[PDB]
């Protein structure tokens, strides 16, 4: 649409997962991975995921509002595809000191403000191009150093700056198990941040995206590259219907006030079938719509972990379902109005039934072995247990005293201990405003 | 002529199926003028308005018939000021060989429900990205009900405008383009057009959305006037007032989404005498 | 045109018609217009299935469909039939044809517009304390059959009403009979349970076969052979002729034999009425009480009606029985 | 109507069971084997079937309606094969400890309970996609580890959760002439839920039940698929009359009422004839009407011990025969007429002229040699002596101790053995209860 987003990546994976990104959004509209302009329509607009994303400099070939930020391994590999072309020389930056992150919150955030005004400079250019932005985009992993301490750093100027634009994120949150140790202090330390200073997080939780990369899409060997494929589907996905023409009185804005209620109540689930939608993968599925409905409001299949089963004690505030068929308006209007009533996600007086749904066809110039698919976006207050877990675990690595050591380096966390011990009791205060919500007593009459 | 070419921007444009961005920009802008009834300065600065967007985005079909002959009509100073804004095409040519008055009416009335759902909608969101800023502070029960009432009030008008834009809009273009390639007769374009307008038809009877919805957006202006400010008994006395106005509505308005897939007047007929007075 | 313009030209030599050559042009022609006829019909119209579909639903040829049908009706058909009412009934007289599978596909009647030219009728027949009697349907004839038969002048038209209400109401007694039994059969609701249930199961499977013989026996297996010797050749003129000596047969058998037994059906239905009002009530002392008063004139009337339902059978299978005619004056 | 049902498969049987009954619905309404649409054949004039027993795929794949559940070996077979289009593996669910071929029920119902929430998320999945939910149906055995147990278990909670649906069971009880005596603990503790839990119980006694199969069958060595093939030609007769429009034995309340004749006395016995159906080994089984009809009185020909008619009740509570032509309809027609007035059965007071037909086409689409076959569906008050030698059976068990040690795993017998005493003494009185219908002392006013 006419609103404009632009994308922020940090770290190596929000860079991983960008340019894979990109590659999807060209592949689906019938142009080049350079980004070649060759719209079969440009004479009518049934192609508008060519403004929302990306912008014309008048090079004869559209290049997508991105900014890439991060050491220097993602950003050599980038260059060295083909999705060279989707990024000036300026979207990319090289800029690490003390010999990268390493893995450590205190170093990446430390990076982010030396050359802070080098980033600052990027970003009114951006706004400045644009039309009327709307707000911004955060692809990132709290896993690492770089993408969690520069990926915070980036959040606390943007909410300063701009108190009235909207900040939405894409975080992906390490694995429960661990696949590096040092992942929870990262997560503590980039997630007090992140509480605060985003008006939008939609949680992604690694472990359980990982297990469904190697599960359902198979490939020997999966690596972060396979799991970030998985990302990229999601990331397209969730915008489908702005971006087409089916809609376009919606607005990024609306979307995100109907889905976030509050601040400290902004955390987001996903759930995806068939994990793919936009084949860029491999498999094809096809499932009754009655089936593909039902999958939908069920937490067992789902790219982040919550406590399994429908209908929870912490219950859905809002529920979002955005359905992608090419199949009549009738069925899936029918079945939004249908999934509300029956009470699949949990409702409650003082509270109302907020269920909305969101329809859109897929493009004709992607590939046509289509089914019925959506993606499902809730705010549920089921989401605690993924942030305790790391809470617990960051403890209990601390107090041996082991892997202390990459953090000392770096100011922050060598000075202020305090930081950690303040999400503990923020964390606390959330929960108990999530179950306000449920009775009349979230504010006084 | 490229005849089909601007026959899809027709539909696009006109009937309110796709120009959304820019009628988006249009009420943003607008947004302070359209809360007063009217003033005399007000169709100026609208039609200067609305030209300007159409400039802004340049150039992007072939035929920009659509940007240039649309034009906004004015009821009177050529209920509040958005119930009086209308819509005039001058037509293009060679393309009025069964063109009526009575159609461009009829396009224009579902322009005019759309859009008063849309306005309160940005209104809405202004309104969110006030309390945020250094001003507000207080983070006291004022910060609590914006919260509460902002959650509810932008699902009800997105449902109410999700089933709109569906029910109505996007069913019909559908047919439209359907209708018109299969044979290559001039009936058929007759034909089409009429069926459209005894759908457009059922539509004006069942609706009257808009004295609700007005009342609404007077009351959310003065929250929002408040907020903005720091921050007493009076803060209190509206916030009281808030819930017990949004619990009316809630009722209303869920009663109201069942409606526009029925097709029936009855429950209907319950919502006239709500939105009028409650 | 061609064809039989030559055949004129031919004629004109002949000073006067031969009986033999006039009859060979005949019979030239009369073989283009029939293969003609039978593809009209049969491909574009599809002739064969409308008949059959109609006869499904108009003279109730269904059970599937009138199941369906009293299922859905059941709640707007319990309370008056007004306005609204009207409306309601044919929606779910159109979704019912679809349930059934009579319009789910296009193998199926779809392709026809036939089976949605048929709408409900609510008019004030019986009582009007209920809906249940004032419901008929009504179906409009589409072309060429409306040159036989109208809305105007509707003889044909009134026949099939008058046999629709007898066949109903037989149904509609018999839908509240499942209904009844269906509840009390269903758990959580010693000798005096058991045979309490038996005898209710006993007599909603008696009015099922009686009802299932009608239906299944006579309209159906008469219909087929109509549509049978259509589609096999004839024309829409003689389907009609023959249809109003089936329904006048029909209504001479509705009277003769159906009056021993909707006598006993009435009562019957009072019984069962009075069984679940008791029952609904059981789980101290007083349910009991109520209970063994409920149990014993249950059985008696029972018995009754029983006794006078081998006799109405008797007749049944012999296909006259001089003892129910009699019976049958004696009511009337 | 095209109201749904859902099957559901329990253990190594039902599986089984429930593989051949998909193969031959399939012939029977003219669709291939992985039950793909053919579009010049019709299976929505000719039947309801393709809405009630199966659920469409957005690829057009027709697939049946119903969830299976057991161990590993039979969901791998069924793949292997070609049929494999008839399951999905969303509807499989698959244990891996709560096997055995032979009675263990104990082990099963277990297992039952630590996974009931798995379980139980199928189920809803299966009731939210229903559109008019006549009730289940359960394929099992009563033999198994995981069809006896596990099965029982399931029972007691769609007892629970749902009162007014019909829950109807085809139960294999286990054989007498068995080589294990285990038989009976599976038996007594079934038997409680198969009363209570279930509305129906249609016995198929295992030792007349494998005879049939070794005598008409003529099989070299005997195996779970060849007696299960024997269930199948059995069970798909048995709906015949739902699935064809035109008689009112298709809706749910008017097959309910016919069959169930008190919510005590619900145990059917299955008679039928010819058995082969679609797997004739056999010479002929082309033969008139009125051979099938008056073999169909018949105790000998039985799938279920109800032995022969000297020493034994004649006393029949309900009689229903199942009709299939394919050889002029009034000569049917007439003989049904003739046999309800004629009453094979004894009647006292209880009960009179209970005998009941439904009538139904038979499609020749099978493999047959042009055949007509009707099947028996009765309640007969012979009945009693399964449930009889069953006591003699659990009383001799107790004495021995004879393998207590699975059992005691359980949750029932580490809750005392009361609840099996319980249960004899009402069962007892079910016995005696069936016995008084023989005579004219149960109706008595």
């Amino acid at each position: 649409m006419g609103g404009e987003i632009i994308t922020l990546q940090a770290g190596q994976c929000g860079n991983h997962v960008g340019k894979f990104l990109w590659s999807q959004l060209a592949k689906e509209h019938a142009i080049g991975t350079d980004g070649l302009s060759q719209l079969p329509d440009s004479s009518t607009e049934r192609d508008d995921d060519t403004k929302p994303f990306f912008r014309e400099n008048s090079r004869n070939k559209f290049t997508p509002r991105a900014i890439m930020m991060d050491s220097e391994p993602s950003v050599i590999a980038d260059v060295e595809n083909t999705f060279r072309g989707f990024f000036d020389p300026r979207n990319t930056w090289v800029a690490s000191d003390g010999a990268s992150a390493g893995n450590s919150w205190a170093n990446g955030y430390d990076i982010g403000t030396r050359n802070q005004d080098d980033i600052l400079n990027k970003i009114d250019k951006e706004i400045d191009s644009t039309d009327n932005f709307e707000g911004f985009q955060l692809l990132h992993s709290v896993a690492g150093g770089t993408g969690s301490g520069l990926g915070s750093n980036l959040l606390e100027a943007l909410c300063d700056r701009y108190p009235k634009k909207i900040l939405t994120t894409y975080s992906v949150f390490p694995a429960r198990s661990s696949e590096v140790v040092v992942q929870s202090y990262n997560t503590i330390l980039a997630l007090r941040r992140l509480i605060e200073d985003s008006d939008a997080t939609v949680v992604f939780d690694n472990a359980s995206l990982l297990n469904i990369s190697g599960k359902v899409f198979r490939n020997p060997n999966i690596d972060l590259q396979h799991t970030n494929q998985l990302i990229s589907t999601i990331i397209s996905s969730v915008t489908n219907s702005i971006r087409f023409p089916s809609y376009m009185y919606s607005s990024m804005s609306s979307i995100y006030s109907t889905l976030i209620p509050s601040p400290e109540l902004h955390f987001l689930s996903p759930s995806f079938t068939p994990f793919t939608s936009d084949y860029i993968h491999d498999d094809i599925a096809h499932k009754g719509h009655s089936s593909y409905d039902v999958m939908l409001d069920l937490l067992d299949p789902s790219n982040s972990l919550v406590s399994t089963a429908m209908n929870n004690p912490t219950y859905f505030n809002v529920y979002n379902t955005i359905i992608g068929n090419v199949e009549p308006r009738q069925i899936s209007r029918a079945m939004t109005k249908l999934q509300q009533r029956i009470k699949f996600p949990s409702w409650s007086s003082s509270a109302m039934h907020v269920n909305i749904g969101r329809r859109s066809p897929y493009l004709p110039l992607q590939p046509n072995e289509n089914e019925v698919s959506g993606m499902m976006l809730s705010n549920m207050s089921t989401v605690v247990n993924v942030f305790e877990n790391a809470c617990n675990t960051f403890d209990k690595v601390f107090a041996k005293g082991a892997f202390l050591n990459n953090y000392n380096v770096g100011d922050l966390f060598q000075s202020m201990q305090n930081v950690q011990d303040e999400f503990a009791e923020s964390r606390e205060v959330v929960q108990s405003l999530m179950e306000d919500y449920v009775a009349a007593e979230q504010d006084s009459y | 002529y490229d005849l089909i070419n601007v026959l899809k921007h027709l539909q696009q444009i006109f009937l309110g199926y796709q120009s959304g961005h820019n009628v988006l920009k249009f009420l943003t802008k607008n947004m302070g003028e359209l809360t007063k009834h009217y003033r005399n300065d007000n169709n100026a600065n609208y039609d200067k308005l609305l030209q300007n967007f159409e400039l802004e985005r340049q150039s992007e079909n072939p035929n920009n018939l659509m940007r240039q002959l649309l034009m906004i009509q004015f009821d009177t100073e050529t209920k509040s000021a958005i119930y009086h804004l209308k819509f005039d095409i001058n037509i293009p040519y060679p393309l009025n060989i069964i063109i009526s008055r009575t159609c461009m009416i009829k396009y224009q009335i579902i322009l005019r429900y759309q859009l008063v759902l849309q306005y309160h909608s940005r209104l809405l969101d202004e309104t969110w990205m006030d309390l945020n800023k250094t001003p507000s502070w207080k983070y006291r029960r004022i910060v609590r009900a914006t919260r509460v009432l902002h959650a509810k009030m932008n699902h009800f008008i997105k449902t109410i405008m999700e089933y709109f834009n569906q029910n109505v809009i996007d069913k019909e273009v559908y047919s439209l383009e359907k209708c018109y390639r299969n044979p290559t007769l001039a009936v058929a374009i007759q034909n089409e057009l009429e069926g459209g307008l005894t759908n457009i038809m059922t539509n004006r009877c069942l609706s009257d959305l808009i004295p609700l919805q007005l009342q609404i957006f007077d009351i959310v202006y003065k929250f929002c006037k408040f907020i903005k400010s720091m921050r007493e008994d009076a803060a209190l006395e509206l916030i009281q007032k808030l819930i017990e106005y949004i619990s009316n509505a809630s009722s209303i308005f869920r009663k109201c989404l069942i409606n526009f897939t029925q097709e029936l007047s009855t429950e209907k007929f319950d919502f006239y005498d709500s939105s009028s007075v409650d | 045109e061609f064809s039989k313009k030559y055949h004129v030209l031919y004629q004109s030599n002949s000073y006067r018609g031969i009986s033999t050559n006039f009859f060979e042009i005949i019979n030239d022609q009369y073989s283009e217009i029939v293969n003609h006829t039978n593809q009209i019909l049969n491909q574009k119209f599809h002739y064969r299935d409308v008949v059959f579909a109609l006869k499904n639903i108009l003279l109730m040829g269904k059970s599937d469909f009138m199941d369906a049908l009293i299922e859905k009706a059941n709640d707007i058909l319990a309370t008056p039939s007004d306005s609204l009412p009207n409306y309601k009934l044919t929606r779910v007289l159109q979704e019912a044809v679809q349930l059934s599978s009579l319009r789910h596909l296009m193998n199926s009647p779809r392709n026809s517009s036939v089976i949605n030219g048929l709408d409900a009728r609510v008019l004030d027949l019986g009582h009007g304390s209920v809906g249940w009697d004032v419901f008929t349907l009504d179906y409009i004839l589409y072309p060429p059959l409306s040159l036989v038969l109208n809305v105007n002048r509707p003889f044909g038209r009134k026949e099939y009403l008058r046999i629709f209400n007898f066949l109903w109401r037989f149904k509609k007694n018999n839908y509240f009979y499942q209904k009844e039994m269906l509840k009390s059969n269903d758990i959580i609701r010693i000798n005096k349970l058991s045979r309490i249930s038996i005898l209710r199961t006993q007599f909603q499977q008696f009015n099922s076969k009686m009802e299932s013989y009608y239906l299944n026996c006579i309209i159906e297996e008469n219909f087929k052979e109509m549509t049978r010797k259509l589609q096999r050749t004839l024309n829409i003129d003689e389907l009609e002729s023959v249809h109003n000596t089936f329904l006048t047969n029909i209504l001479s058998h509705k009277l003769f034999a159906t009056q021993p037994y909707p006598t006993s059906l009435v009562l019957l239905l009072n019984s069962v009425y009075e069984f679940v009002k008791v029952y609904c009530n059981l789980n101290s002392n007083g349910l009991l009480g109520k209970f063994n008063t409920n149990l014993k004139e249950i059985v008696s009337q029972y018995k009754n009606f029983k006794d006078r339902l081998y006799i109405f059978r008797a007749d049944l299978k012999n296909d006259g029985d001089e003892e129910l005619f009699l019976l049958s004056k004696s009511l009337r």
